[PDB]
């Protein structure tokens, strides 16, 4: 083997000794209080312009999220898509998320990212088994099969869409996976039948049933109540005593 | 139609006379594909019992007095035929929706308490 | 140019007479041929890396025996909820301030009910009703709160210290010149 | 597309030359289309390599290389004494991702907790090595062993008898990658 | 248009969700008179549009209420 | 210890594009080349059909 | 040289090309913006966000003037007086006729203010262009045929087209001119939105939201109240 002859061999180099490592505590949520009182203002203007739908707004860490009327959709999303202060221009993600508990049981958040000011919102807003939602697709082009995934998982309808067919699952089937009704392993299985020379649909049988773990969650809560961190601009005044 | 050949732009009711129409228009069309359904799927059935197996399907949601609830049947309805009339769905989905193609057969729940009781709840 | 010594580059090497063959006929001579070399690369394998040798360590403060108590540290049960602004609070922002700036002074008592004063009209009232009523004037007072435009939402990247956009420039010596389609950007 | 405030100095792109500005000879120009200059030196580089050494490893009779904390097919230890390490805790059937562990235990006739199942489904497990990071006593790891492809599934169902079987035929190199990877654990 | 009456008319003898034959004349009207229901109405002049070989349109078929509307149509159409 | 880095930082390592013109691939000497062997055939053959008719007079 | 900018050059943004008016195109959106406002009421914060917006931009794009603007607005305006019909919308459409293969101009009004949209016909190779790029709409029907045949034919254009060459009752529309590359840098580096092209690509979606947030009222009260537990998740305490 001819060795390099100027390269030599980085393992045989002694290494400086490092003794007593040294690392300050830090709260991570501590960076973004410098930028939680513009994240209130702007969704505070948001509902000042559109009164009309806007019931809500959250403020998390460096995340604001606004909550909107199902039929506010269209002029919500087009003020957050054609404003010059509001320049969101993508769809990064539109899903769901199930809450049984709730009449509307479906929460329907989309993500959206604007580029010219290096900013995301979440807009957050409700649908039913029969309550249905207005499409976006005349908006952004990029929506359009995230709408096709909440309809074909949740069962979630699209007034406006083009085409609003299923697009992950398998094309008899039936049913809504994402939903909390819904099983992990479905309600069907397939096999090949000898007899039938095709694939046949069955209903399921497992060898093993599938454990469910959950009952092993801690008797005693484990995370608290939390930490209020609302800027003292979105706090209501305190009535200074005599 | 226009990314698809069989799409239809998602609609929502404007009342009952609409609803109807709707309704009635994609039996309509189901009814009259039967023959083009037999063919394709190879069903060993005759195109009488594939369109009065089409017609217990919707016989099943004659009496649906929600306008809410009509438009997400005629949305599941259409894109069902989307899928059929394109050659999306196998042939193994389709012949699947005949419920007598199991090997237990049609019968398969107990006909009565007793026979049933027999069989340990069939 | 680019290119560093091939004797630098911890591949292995032609020796001798087909060096300078190899100098000769080929395209570039700093080049390797991506050959490893046995003596160095992944000598001695892990399974005889001693045992012995490697240390766990420990960070002083959190890692301590005698000065952390543990809840000093445990910042996930000291985690920030979300702050919530429906309708009715915006209504009275508006209305009577925030304990950052009031509008009224809400000294003692004769306060305390102009308090409710301001929640009370917020759930009576949207905020449209509430800009409706009381004038084009106080239209423009939710943009004076921003300055008299409204506000531009906050960037993402705090690399200048404050919340910001990233300031997108094009990079002091270009890796394509200008003879290729691209630009690279700093 | 560009971020507020100020546009980047020079974003803009110059304006396009025609093609008598570019700073290209005819000669130069047209020796490259008829020549295929460029097509000839990538076939250059091609020669190259053809007299550079290849890459390839005979297998069987030489392996590539494995780590220490390599995640092979599964194992049941002992001690030095001859006892089985397994206490029957079940923390490895927790954290299985796949439910691939079924295990049920109770007490041998001497009074200690020892399993009497302890089977893994070869074909649900992801060999993520959770099993063996949750272990407090050493009892299940993963060899070294990658070379077990068998003819029928039922025969990767391991039950504890294959797995005893395994972790005795394997110790020797568990334990050894056991030694050199235990400061890092 | 003799013709377009007698296919018609063997036609509906077949249809068993007619309540009773010889109650099919010129006039007869598929809800009052042969007591067809609004999804057999569809099936029978599916089977009036296959024996003839034309489509019927939706903006037409909902027009088939009655025998004598089916044969007017039939006619108008210039293919059979 | 750690894995950690020697003392003084690892060296450099070469990133940028490097991709050094040639000669043998440049137009100017190639077309220089591939005309003089057509000028030396082009004698040669020149010579050559000379000689092969002058061979076709005596076997005539 | 490089005095101004090719108008169609690529600007570095893929499918954005350099606008061939740019300060009168963003003035003209910004003017028909304020316009579409006076739909809304007064005490809406949306057209109080968006008039304080477009003004300040509007006050900065009307700070640079190019060169020699003076003068030739001064020609321009007394080019309109005296031949007003050429330009009228009413006479001659919204397009300035159907001679796509002439020069089409039309004098618009928007918000106190005048603009001339002037549309050019398309710069072509000579080795392409078949009689100077004259629409074809076909040949003209021959051989017997009938009244409405010949109506439905477009017979009754003869009596209103106009050969491209017959320039004698007409007179030409001279362009504004235009700012210079540094100009148009400077405009930049005033409005803070990155290139001009793509402020003109904001201004006029501006332009398109006046339209939805008129017909939408968005100023009025919420429609749907949150009921109940429609906002409530896991939060303790
Ligand atoms: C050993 C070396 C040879 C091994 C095989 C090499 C095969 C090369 C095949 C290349 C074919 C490339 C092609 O499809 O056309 C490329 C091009 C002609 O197409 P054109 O539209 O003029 O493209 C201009 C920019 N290339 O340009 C050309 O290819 C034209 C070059 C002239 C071809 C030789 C003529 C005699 C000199
Ligand atoms: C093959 C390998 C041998 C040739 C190259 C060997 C070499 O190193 O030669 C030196 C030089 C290489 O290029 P250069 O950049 O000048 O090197 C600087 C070094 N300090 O070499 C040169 O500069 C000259 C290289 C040869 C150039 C002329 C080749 C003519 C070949 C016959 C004509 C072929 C043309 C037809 C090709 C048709 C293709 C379709
Ligand atoms: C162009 C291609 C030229 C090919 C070379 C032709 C050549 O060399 O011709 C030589 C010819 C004499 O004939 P050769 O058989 O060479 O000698 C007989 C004994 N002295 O003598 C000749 O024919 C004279 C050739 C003169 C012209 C050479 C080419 C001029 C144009 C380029
Ligand atoms: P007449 O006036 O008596 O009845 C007319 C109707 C039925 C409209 C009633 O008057 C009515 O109002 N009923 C309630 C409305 C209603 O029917 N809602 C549901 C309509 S959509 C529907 O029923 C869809 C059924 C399934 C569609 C697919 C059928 C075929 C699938 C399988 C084919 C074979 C395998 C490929
Ligand atoms: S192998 Fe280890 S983790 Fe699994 S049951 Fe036995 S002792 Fe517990
Ligand atoms: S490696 Fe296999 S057996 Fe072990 S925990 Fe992961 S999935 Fe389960």
């Amino acid at each position: 083997v001819a060795l390099p002859k100027d390269a030599p061999n980085p393992r045989a180099i002694p290494r400086e000794p490092v003794g007593e490592i040294k690392q300050a505590l830090v709260n991570p949520a501590d960076k973004y209080q410098s930028k939680a009182d513009n994240l209130h203002k702007y969704g505070a203007w948001l509902m000042s312009c559109l009164p009309k739908y806007i019931q809500q707004f959250s403020v998390w860490k460096d995340e604001l999220t606004i909550y909107i009327c199902p039929t506010g959709v269209i002029p919500v999303f087009s003020f957050l898509k054609y404003n010059t202060n509001a320049e969101f221009t993508q769809v990064s993600d539109i899903t769901a998320v199930d809450f049984p508990t709730r009449e509307m049981r479906f929460e329907i958040v989309y993500n959206l990212l604007s580029v010219r000011h290096n900013a995301r919102i979440r807009v957050k807003t409700y649908a039913d088994e029969v309550t249905p939602v207005p499409s976006i697709t005349s908006l952004y082009m990029g929506a359009n099969w995230y709408e096709r995934e909440v309809y074909d998982m949740f069962g979630v309808l699209f007034v406006g869409h083009p085409d609003l067919r299923r697009i992950m699952t398998d094309y008899g089937f039936e049913g809504h996976p994402l939903r909390k009704d819904f099983p992990l392993t479905g309600y069907t299985e397939i096999r090949y039948d000898e007899e039938k020379k095709r694939i046949v649909v069955e209903p399921l049988e497992l060898t093993q049933a599938f454990r469910n773990f959950e009952g092993g969650s801690s008797a005693w809560d484990q995370v608290g109540p939390g930490i209020d961190r609302t800027p003292d601009t979105f706090k209501l005044p305190t009535p200074k005593p005599e | 139609v226009q990314p698809t050949k069989f799409a239809v732009t998602v609609r929502q009711s404007r009342n009952w006379a609409d609803a109807k129409q709707r309704v009635i228009a994609a039996y309509r069309a189901w009814i009259r594909a039967a023959p083009e359904i037999q063919t394709m799927y190879s069903i060993p059935f005759p195109v009488s019992h594939i369109r009065t197996r089409i017609r217990q399907e919707f016989e099943r949601h004659r009496y649906v007095n929600k306008l809410n609830v009509v438009d997400v049947l005629l949305q599941q309805s259409n894109a069902d035929f989307q899928e059929t009339m394109n050659f999306w769905r196998q042939q193994s989905h389709v012949m699947a929706f005949f419920k007598e193609e199991h090997f237990r057969g049609e019968k398969r729940l107990p006909s009565n308490f007793i026979t049933g009781f027999l069989e340990g709840r069939n | 140019s680019n290119a560093v010594s091939i004797t630098k580059k911890y591949t292995v090497q032609s020796t001798g007479i087909w060096e300078r063959i190899r100098r000769a006929l080929v395209i570039d001579p700093n080049r390797s041929n991506g050959v490893p070399l046995n003596p160095y690369n992944r000598n001695p394998s892990p399974g005889d890396n001693p045992p012995l040798e490697y240390t766990d360590p420990v960070t002083i403060p959190a890692g301590d025996i005698a000065d952390n108590p543990y809840w000093k540290r445990d910042f996930r049960r000291n985690y920030p909820r979300p702050s919530v602004i429906a309708q009715a609070q915006q209504v009275a922002l508006l209305s009577v301030g925030s304990a950052a700036q009031p509008r009224v002074e809400l000294i003692g008592e004769e306060g305390t009910k102009a308090l409710v004063a301001a929640e009370e009209e917020g759930k009576e009232k949207g905020v449209a009703k509430y800009l409706e009523e009381k004038g084009a004037e106080e239209a423009k007072r939710v943009l004076a709160l921003t300055g008299g435009l409204p506000p531009t939402p906050s960037g993402q990247t705090m690399v200048t210290g404050q919340w910001d956009v990233h300031k997108y420039g094009l990079a002091e010596e270009q890796s394509y010149g200008g003879s290729y389609p691209c630009r690279s950007f700093v | 597309a560009t971020p507020a405030g100020p546009p980047p100095k020079n974003f803009r792109l110059p304006p396009p030359k025609n093609w008598d500005e570019e700073s290209e000879s005819t000669i130069d120009k047209v020796g490259k289309y008829f020549l295929m200059t460029e097509m000839l030196r990538g076939m250059y580089v091609l020669l190259e390599q053809f007299f550079r050494p290849p890459y390839t490893i005979y297998y069987p009779f030489e392996k590539g290389p494995i780590s220490p904390r390599f995640r092979g097919e599964h194992a049941l230890r002992r001690y030095p004494s001859g006892e089985e390490r397994c206490i029957a805790c079940k923390l490895c059937e927790a954290v299985c991702p796949a439910q691939a562990i079924t295990i049920e235990a109770e007490e041998r006739a001497d009074g200690s907790r020892r399993t009497t199942r302890y089977d893994i489904d070869m074909t649900k497990c992801i060999y993520c090595g959770f099993c063996q990071e949750s272990c407090p006593v050493d009892a299940i790891v993963e060899s070294p062993n990658a070379e077990y492809a068998t003819e029928t599934r039922e025969e990767l169902l391991y039950n504890k008898e294959k797995l005893l079987a395994n972790g005795d035929k394997w110790e020797p190199e568990l334990a050894a990658a056991i030694r050199a990877d235990a400061p890092y654990r | 248009k003799v013709e377009v009456y007698e296919r018609i008319k063997s036609l509906l003898a077949g249809f068993d969700k007619v309540n009773d034959p010889n109650n099919i004349t010129e006039t007869a009207h598929f809800a009052n008179d042969l007591g067809l229901d609004s999804l057999d109405t569809v099936e029978v002049v599916m089977a009036i549009e296959e024996e003839f070989s034309i489509e019927i349109p939706d903006k037409d078929a909902d027009q088939i209420h009655s025998v004598d509307k089916a044969i007017e149509y039939i006619l108008r159409q210039p293919d059979a | 210890p750690q894995d950690m880095p020697p003392p003084g930082g690892y060296e450099a390592v070469q990133y940028k594009r490097n991709l050094p013109s040639r000669g043998l691939f440049r137009p100017r000497p190639l077309l220089a080349g591939a005309a003089v062997l057509m000028l030396y055939g082009w004698y040669k053959l020149v010579k050559g059909i000379r000689e092969q008719n002058e061979l076709a007079r005596e076997k005539m | 040289k490089g005095k101004f900018l090719v108008p169609g050059a690529p600007t570095g943004l893929t499918g954005l090309g350099t606008h061939p008016s740019p300060r009168s195109a963003l003035l003209y959106l910004y003017h028909s913006t304020l316009e579409k406002l006076k739909q809304i009421p007064e005490h809406s914060v949306y057209r109080q966000s968006v008039e304080a917006v477009t003004r300040h931009r509007l006050a900065l794009v009307e700070s640079v003037v190019p060169e020699g603007y003076d003068a030739w607005v001064e020609r321009a305006k007394k080019l309109l007086e005296e031949h007003a019909d050429q330009f009228d919308p009413t006479k001659v459409g919204p397009e300035g006729g159907e001679e796509v293969q002439g020069a089409r101009a039309v004098k618009v009004e928007r918000d106190g203010r005048v603009f001339v949209v002037s549309r050019l016909p398309k710069e072509e190779d000579e080795r392409v262009l078949e009689w100077d790029g004259e629409v074809d709409e076909g040949p003209e029907l021959e051989g017997s045929r009938t009244l409405e045949e010949k109506i439905e034919g477009g017979l009754e254009k003869i009596f209103t087209r106009r050969d491209v060459k017959d320039t004698v009752g007409r007179v030409e529309w001279e362009p504004e001119p235009q700012l210079t590359a540094e100009q148009v840098a400077e405009l930049e580096n005033k409005i803070g939105a990155g290139l001009i092209e793509e402020v003109i690509q904001v201004a006029e979606g501006e332009l398109k939201l006046v339209d939805t947030m008129v017909k939408a009222r968005v100023w009025e009260p919420l429609e749907e109240q949150p009921r109940p537990g429609q906002w409530e998740y896991f939060e303790r305490k």
